[PDB]
């Protein structure tokens, strides 16, 4: 086997590999962006939203659209915060390095080198357009949350969802006293179980034990639950474990398994409410936060399917370090519960890049205005060699715009035009509205994101075009 | 490009569920590989089973399964939206329109149906128990399923026995009364009603008791070769310990005279010897008996479901008024009547073909899923697609009222009033009348009806072909029907128009 | 036009079949099965038991006559060659554009108004309920409907094998049911009609263990039934030999005829004439056996072991001990004599009792006419149980001619209701025309000179005399078929009530169900 | 009815064909058979000619276009986007169980309803005081609907200055009088330049013939003027009589010529033959300053006699003065192997000759079905003194009319109401393929036009509200000039009707004969 290509072949081939598949993902951008509809080998469709997916169920016949796909894992894992507006920056940059290529002559090296000084001048202009706001504020965050969930009709349940997860946001936090507010919200799991209502969600401060008691109707209140890390024989052996424990003199239990009849003889003799078996991953949530001590108050619900354990530390020092949750999720519905599941889940990254940097970057086509102005800008200053591609470069970031107005369908060249005059000598906030497709601003209809979806996904959007130039020759067919 | 590729092929599903809608239509046989015939207008079994050529048919088929815990009847207005919202963008999306334009246009008169919804509804009082009530709606209830002559005989089959499931806070559970006996017996109109427990087996012996007032229910190497027959001896012995304790135990109250009714019931085989030893004291074995079915009869006697032999307790034991054993087939039933406070009931169907049990199997499970809504939730929605035309005209003319983006909504309006109206049409079709003279009728009763300054509702008589009133006639619907179909009904249209493009390709 | 039209020529096939197989001048057929199961019958219903269905109607054909065949199971093909001529006449009524709700609605208010015309046939309300002469009488022409052959030769089979099996008890005894299954019918090839005997116990062919069954012309013996079969001893899993040492080889083989010492003596201490053994026993058995002179069953099948508990009359024990003094059956002669060529054991008895469940010896020349005579004996008892598990099931006027009077009385009945029911009741009257035509088809005759003998009798009017000829008088044919009329009181032709009640619901049913299917739908298959 | 919607949606795809060739803003679209022939035209009826057709119903669609060619010849792309926007009400319609027929019997009213109103929608204008300002804005909207912007100012004052020419007080105009086009290759196709006289395709064969004359004498023939033993003196004989048959017609003309007057030979004289000439008569030709041709038309002589008066003569034996034409300025070019001659300075030519010159054949047959069909179009505008204001603004207005009627025009309830409804809105796909050829969005336009119809109307003032397609935004066809005539519009709606009536009455479709 051959498979080689070599001369203008190669060069050819390989554009054309993620070309197509721009096109297909121009309508994946913007809060009007359409569904796309995948198959699978089985027959079955997937139709959401979501290009992570997309582009794993559609095989491509050329290998260079291959690492697209692992170019777009890349910026799931270190951001994966509103892939709507995010995702589809990956193919933008080789749609538009087709008009000079081989046309000129140029060397791809040579494209190499106007590339690394792209990136240079694109860290500037990041942190740039970026304005600090106070960061102890939950208020701020509650608007965010609501600007990635426009795709559904969730924003009636946006007051209890966006405060689902910021209530978990500000519970965990906490990884440095000093030199930058990292943090682990993994450790907080989201469990979906149909029916119900979204209020019957307990968040809070704290650490949320999702099991139940002994007894439905035992007292639901304890003085300080302090928390520590057939039938004949699960009454002797679990005795040996939970009354251990009581050695420190501890109101709170945890098992592994389930209390016997034998058990709750000395355990209820403490003057407290004993709980059984906890949850697995319950206990490495605990573990963080705290033999712990310093707990303020213990409570337990009762409802049909599942029952709840309420566990208040209230005081983690005495420095330390982040507090871990659990979340509930109950929807309207089974096909209603597990398509919302995508906002309510990425809003965990939607805070905790908050935390990173206070900064925030002007969204909805804003960031991408601005930086091909910068571009063009510093072009005719540079001059050189690198004045037909760095000036590409500028024509790549004025593309991404032109999708979200491919939504609404007009002329992007009546917007772009007063676009060059509002926005870059105006104020960075003038973007393109998405609603009325217009130009209002950003910040006054409240299109905006933080700093870190523009800073790690531009810098490594760019750094991802260095795989597509130094493509020369491919081998397949053989083995590995 | 491949955006119209959907929109055409997925155009032919609309004919599938089109016939099988309204009480007048018509019946499509379904036959498996397996050689099951089903014969019914459900759309849960004609979704199922049945190769699909489309893959849009996917999310039409996985659509109903939220109408299989809610309504699971009337399902082809799925089906009918879809098809005639497919038209609509060979109509207006064909003049340039994006398909996400029209879509914000439903959504918004998703909210304005909810609004209209709750005025038309009627609110009727359950904690009565009223039975004139729920005889008119159990009636048309079957009139869409079977015909007159099942709808007779099960209308106070199921009027009663929603009553025996009750409380102070009306308080009434499908998981409650689930077992539904399926037979083969006497023709389907012979069914009959038990407000008791009915058991599936019955007196293996002749010296069983055949009539009783009073059971009481007690629910379950060699190096020779004569060695060898030592272990056969042992395990005669440990069965013969389970019936050697019974004929002790059940001394307890009465074992001298045995003129009472006596029951024992087991999960596994039995030595057949019981039958000797229980013929001297006259007491009743069962050979495989059932176990789930043993758990009803803690709330009639104030029995105890007991598993093995060892425990038996007095409390086990009951007091019951009256049992019956009838005979049918090679499977006797032990009827247990005359109960002081049953708190469950057994429903007995009899019928002559499988395909005969077909048709009532499944309008038994849809009908007392329908009439527990309507012990729910006390409001009910008259039927007869009485909403659905009215709430066209309602959306028809708005302008000042509710407008939104002028030009951009208005056309989306108008498509989705001018979809409502194909149900009453399939209603008329079905039937083998005109839908332009019936809806021409319909449309100036409604304007008759606005211009007296009186609220009332008209519905659509299928047999004449004119205008009636589904509260004469007795057409009522569950107001949960309506609450999750027409939620159902944005979610299921915005599939499609959200829809993009569907590529060919995948992985061989 | 592709779905409701063309599912009816799926059914013409067999509707046109089912023509030629009605009556006692029908036609047989062969019938070869895919594994090579061959079955020659007159009878539609065994045809479409064995038949692949394929078309769905098919099936909704075979388990109506299999309701039938529960019921009734006499003249299955009225209501399959009724049935199918509602489909004959719905191509009528679908081209006068009448839809499928009303046509069905045709038949179903016409199907409460049969069943309510059917009190007005009546004829032989009075019946007796233990005597069996009057009940050979009435069940000769039931024979007709089968091979006529013989009907005389069929009866007095029955005759000998009720009389054994009647409980009798005159007046009110508390009769309970007469069961079905206690008449078992055993085809035996060669012989004539006449050479066909009654077994009052169980025909049994095989071979006798020790010489031949005999010792029992003294009567006075007891039979013990074992549920438990006779076996070598062994345990439920398979078990493994272990010896300990070499003395115990030789006390191996020794240590089995121990078990046969004790277990072969023990059950024939107390000397039963007849063993049943449910599986196979040792050759050393009959050291014991023939001591005591012991009847040995041997390995008889599952169903004639149920049938055995009615005849010796003895207590199913569950377990295998010696035998119960408490717990015995009665049974005085057991002889085995040759019928064949081969030796046959009879459990057949002289007088001094009464029991249940007798069977009957068929001797026949043609195997395949054998068929016939066996499903005879299951309609025949199928006869005596319309008298009786119910209180009656009275008479009716066969060889068609209750239907003649229906036909006017449909006729009637159209012209009080209008509107689309005209259509629909007045063509509910042709399809009992089919009946009349299809005896005459089968025999041969015009139809030309049938059709007036037809509008004579019932049509015309019913004249003010008492007991009038009309209803006495049918359409048979022996010597009188040019004049084509016959009177049916003389040669005591009947059916039951309860033939044609069970029939006018399935006639219906088979409408409703294949009328009323807009497709056909299949997945996989 | 299982095959109705066979020829229904099979003909569905009929109208994308035309779709992109309708309106001043239209496009074009290319059609190259095998033979060598490329034709790039808006013209329906030479991309329906070789394009092979699927649904046999298009065969009817073309029929259709042979009364509409005799009418109108130029804009029939209206008759086929009416059916297309029909069948996409066929099956929407029907569906619903109205039979075929009663929507048929429901255009028939509206099409006697439509002529009623017809006469009150157009403009009755003057055409004897020959205004100038109406035949520029006319004109002009006929060349934007074929060709570009570029031969549009350049074609506009020439169709005006033409139908100018044919004209009298009985408003008797031939469309026989002025036919020939002059078809040639030069320069570029956007110098073509109108002349008013007479132009003839053929020039002198040898470097003899005249060069420049004022006075021209045309003989004009037709019989083929070439002509096709003991010993060997017999053969020279033969072949030496071969040319005394062409020399004893020489003989004659010499003389003839010098009759009136042989002094000065410093004027024109011509012989015009259809076969090929003897070249033993150049010699003759040569020094008695005679021009003469090579394969020359017939038809083109008939222009003598409409112009200053000449004949067409056949055999030789009739030679008379009537015969031989004058001329007041001759100019003759050399254009490739055949020379051109131009007869201009006429007394009173009646007939206007269009010189047509341009690169190529396809670069010509642009502009040469331009002419064609817009010639015959303005012509039937002097025809009828009636005018209807065009841009689609009565296909707008008078639905407007038949959406509202009720109590005026109702009678069934539901059966004609359905075929008024349904050809009150086939009007409407016009104007939304006017603005979709240009880019536009269709409905943005005409909800603006709808709104500016509600304001003129509420107002209690008369107005015509047109569509402009070049900003997007409505106009009045009188302010721009868009204007229709009177029979080209009423065929256009009555025929429209007439090739409705062959679909929808179409019960099913069967095939039968000998494969």
């Amino acid at each position: 086997s051959q498979e080689r290509t070599t001369g203008r072949q190669a060069q050819i081939s390989n554009i054309t590999a993620a070309k197509a598949v721009a096109d297909v993902i121009r309508t994946c951008l913007g809060p009007k962006a359409m569904l796309k509809m995948l198959l699978d080998p089985m027959g079955g469709l997937v139709l959401t939203n979501d290009g992570h997916a997309i582009l794993r169920e559609i095989d491509v016949a050329h290998p260079a659209a291959k690492s697209m796909l692992e170019l777009s894992r890349t910026q799931d894992e270190e951001v994966g915060d509103g892939t709507t507006t995010v995702i589809i920056l990956a193919g933008e940059i080789l749609a538009q390095c087709a008009p000079y290529l081989i046309e000129k002559n140029i060397h791809p090296v040579i494209i190499i080198q106007a590339l690394k000084k792209a990136l240079t001048d694109a860290l500037e202009v990041i942190k740039q357009v970026s304005k600090p706001v106070d960061v102890e504020n939950d208020a701020a965050m509650k608007k965010l949350i609501q600007a990635s969930i426009g795709t559904k009709y969730v924003i009636h349940w946006s007051e209890k969802m966006c405060e689902l997860a910021l209530d978990a946001v500000k519970t965990v936090r906490k990884d440095l006293g000093q030199t930058f507010e990292i943090d682990i919200k993994r450790y907080v799991r989201v469990e979906k179980i149909p029916g119900g209502d979204v209020l019957d969600s307990r968040v809070l401060k704290g650490v949320l034990l999702n099991k139940d008691v002994v007894h439905p109707k035992m007292s639901r209140h304890i003085e300080n639950p302090r928390v520590v890390l057939i039938l004949q024989i699960e009454e002797e052996q679990v005795q040996l474990m939970c009354e251990q424990i009581l050695a420190v003199r501890p109101t709170l239990v945890i098992t592994e398994k389930g209390v016997s009849d034998l058990a709750q003889h000395y355990l209820l003799k403490g003057g407290c409410s004993v709980l059984r078996r906890v949850k697995k991953s319950d206990n490495n949530r605990i573990a963080r936060v705290t033999v712990g001590t310093n707990c303020g108050l213990f409570k337990v619900e009762m409802i049909g399917d599942e029952y709840f354990s309420f566990l208040d530390n209230c005081k983690e020092p005495l420095s330390g370090l982040q507090k871990a949750c659990t979340i509930m999720l109950r929807g309207g519905s089974k096909d209603i519960l597990n398509e919302i599941d995508r906002n309510l889940q990425d809003a965990m990254a939607v805070a905790r890049n908050v935390m990173l940097s206070p900064s925030l970057s002007p969204g909805g086509g804003a960031t991408e205005m601005a930086v091909s102005v910068k571009l063009a800008e510093k072009a005719k200053q540079l001059e050189g060699i690198q004045q037909w591609p760095y000036q590409a470069v500028a024509d790549a970031m004025e593309c991404i715009p032109r999708t979200l107005i491919q939504n609404a369908g007009g002329d992007p060249i009546r917007l772009l035009s007063q676009l060059r005059a509002k926005h870059a000598q105006g104020n960075f906030t003038t973007g393109i509205d998405g609603d009325k497709g217009k130009i209002v601003d950003m910040v006054s209809y409240g299109i905006w994101e933080p700093e870190v979806i523009k800073q790690q996904s531009v810098k490594t959007a760019i750094e991802s075009a260095c795989l597509l130039l130094r493509v020369d020759d491919i081998v397949s067919g053989v083995r590995k | 490009a491949a955006l119209k590729v959907n929109v055409t092929s997925a155009e032919g599903l609309q004919s599938v569920l089109e016939t099988n809608l309204g009480p007048k239509g018509t019946l499509k046989m379904l036959v498996d590989g397996a050689g099951n015939i089903k014969l019914t207008k459900d759309g849960k079994v004609l979704l199922t089973e049945m190769q699909i050529q489309s893959p849009t048919a996917v999310l039409i088929a996985r659509a109903a399964a939220a109408q299989d815990e809610i309504t699971g009847d009337g399902t082809t207005t799925v089906v009918c939206l879809v098809g005639e919202l497919l038209r609509q963008a060979h109509r207006f999306i064909q003049e340039g329109v994006h398909p996400r334009i029209i879509t914000d246009g439903f959504e918004i008169a998703r909210k304005e149906s909810m609004k209209f919804l709750d005025e038309f509804k009627i609110s009727k009082t359950n904690l009565s128990n009223d039975r004139e009530f729920l005889l008119q709606v159990a009636r048309s209830s079957l009139l869409t399923k079977v015909d007159a002559d099942l709808t007779e005989v099960l209308t106070p089959i199921v009027t009663d026995a929603v009553l025996s499931v009750y409380d102070a806070q009306a308080d009434n559970l499908d998981l409650h009364m689930v077992e539904i006996m399926q037979m083969q017996h006497l023709s389907p109109k012979d069914t009959t009603f038990i407000k008791g427990l009915v058991l599936d087996h019955g007196g293996r012996h002749p010296d069983m008791p055949t009539r009783v007032k009073n059971a009481y229910v007690l629910i379950l190497f060699y190096s020779s070769a004569d060695q060898r027959d030592k272990l056969a001896a042992s395990e005669r012995k440990f069965v013969d310990a389970k019936l050697k304790k019974i004929i002790d135990l059940k001394n307890e109250v009465c074992g001298m005279d045995p003129d009472k009714g006596f029951v024992i019931i087991n999960q596994k085989g039995i030595d057949p010897m019981s039958l000797d030893v229980f013929a001297k004291h006259n007491i009743l074995a069962l050979r495989r008996a059932k176990r789930r079915n043993m758990e009803r009869l803690q709330l009639v006697t104030g029995g105890e479901a007991q598993n093995s032999v060892e425990d038996l307790s007095p409390q086990i034991l009951g007091f019951s008024g009256l049992v019956y054993q009838e005979t049918i087939g090679e499977e006797k039933f032990t009827y247990v009547t005359e109960n002081t406070d049953p708190k469950s009931c057994t429903i007995l169907i009899k019928g002559s073909t499988h395909y005969a049990l077909a048709q009532t199997k499944d309008a038994v499970r849809d009908g007392l899923r329908a009439v527990a809504n309507v012990l729910k939730d006390k409001n009910i929605i008259p039927g007869a697609g009485a909403f659905y035309i009215a709430l066209s005209r309602y959306l028809r003319s708005a302008n000042m009222n509710k407008l939104g983006a002028k030009g951009k909504t208005k056309t989306g309006i108008e498509a989705f009033a001018e979809a409502l109206l194909v149900i009453p049409k399939t209603l008329v079709k079905n039937s083998g009348f005109d839908p332009l003279d019936v809806l021409a009728m319909v449309e100036d009763e409604l304007d008759d009806a606005q211009d007296s300054d009186e609220t009332r509702y008209v519905g659509v008589d299928l047999n004449i072909g004119d205008s009636c009133d589904p509260t004469i006639e007795g057409i009522w619907d569950s107001y949960r029907v309506l609450r999750n179909a027409i939620t159902g009904a944005t979610g299921i249209a915005s599939n499609l128009l959200l829809c993009d493009e569907l590529l060919r390709a995948g992985r061989s | 036009d592709g779905q409701i039209i063309k599912s009816i020529a799926a059914i013409r096939e067999l509707h046109q079949m089912c023509l030629t197989s009605m009556g006692p001048c029908g036609r047989n057929k062969i019938i070869v099965n895919h594994l090579g199961k061959i079955i020659i019958t007159n009878d539609a219903a065994t045809m479409l038991r064995e038949l692949d269905i394929v078309h769905p109607a098919v099936k909704v054909l075979v388990m109506a006559t299999e309701q039938q065949k529960i019921d009734m199971g006499d003249g299955t093909n009225l209501v399959m060659i009724l049935a199918g001529e509602l489909l004959n006449v719905s191509e009528k009524l679908i081209s006068m554009g009448l839809s499928a709700v009303e046509i069905i609605q045709g038949y179903n208010m016409a199907r409460k108004f049969t069943l309510k015309e059917l009190d007005e046939m009546v004829v032989g309300e009075i019946t007796d309920k233990n005597d069996k002469n009057e009940l050979l009488k009435m069940i000769k022409p039931v024979i007709s409907s089968k091979k006529y052959g013989s009907e005389d030769i069929l009866s007095e089979l029955v005759s000998e094998a009720v009389s054994h099996v009647l409980p009798v008890a005159q007046q009110a005894g508390e009769i309970p049911y007469f069961n079905v299954d206690s008449i078992r019918v055993v085809k035996i090839m060669g012989g004539s009609l006449s050479n066909s005997t009654v077994i009052k116990g169980m025909v049994f062919n095989r071979e006798p263990e020790g010489h031949v069954k005999s010792l029992s012309e003294d009567k006075k013996h007891k039979v013990a039934v074992f549920t438990c079969p006779l076996d070598i001893a062994n345990t439920e899993t398979k078990g493994t030999v272990l010896l300990h040492n070499a003395q115990e080889m030789l006390d191996f083989s020794k240590g089995e005829e121990k078990q046969i010492d004790a277990m072969m003596k023990e059950i024939a201490d107390m000397g039963v004439e007849c063993i049943v053994a449910g599986a196979g026993v040792g050759e050393l058995a009959l050291h014991y056996l023939n001591r005591y002179g012991i009847l040995v069953l041997k390995v008889p099948s599952k169903f004639e072991l149920r049938r055995l508990c009615r005849v010796c009359g003895a207590t199913p024990l569950p377990r295998l001990g010696a035998p119960t003094p408490e717990e015995l059956g009665l049974v005085e002669t057991v002889k085995t004599m040759e019928i064949g060529g081969d030796r046959v054991t009879v459990f057949k008895q002289e007088q001094g009792e009464i029991s249940r469940t007798s069977t009957i010896i068929l001797r026949g020349a043609t195997q395949n006419n054998l068929d016939d005579i066996e499903r005879a004996i299951d309609d025949g008892v199928a006869a005596v149980k319309g008298l009786m598990k119910p209180s009656g099931g009275k008479l009716l006027p066969g060889a068609g001619a209750t239907e003649i009077e229906l036909i006017s009385r449909i006729t009637k009945y159209g012209e009080r209701t209008p509107g689309l029911l005209q259509l629909a009741i007045k063509q509910f009257a042709v399809a009992f025309e089919v009946v009349p035509r299809t005896l005459a088809e089968t025999a041969g005759l015009d139809v030309n000179e049938v059709l007036p003998n037809l509008y004579a009798a019932h049509n015309v009017t019913e004249p003010g005399a008492v007991k009038t000829d009309h209803l006495y008088k049918g359409v048979d044919i022996d010597g009188e078929s040019d004049e084509g009329v016959k009177d049916i009181r003389e040669e005591n032709i009947y059916d039951m009530l309860a033939t044609k009640k069970f029939a006018i619901n399935v006639a219906t049913e088979a409408a409703t169900t294949v009328l009323s299917i807009d497709q056909i739908i299949m997945a996989k298959k």
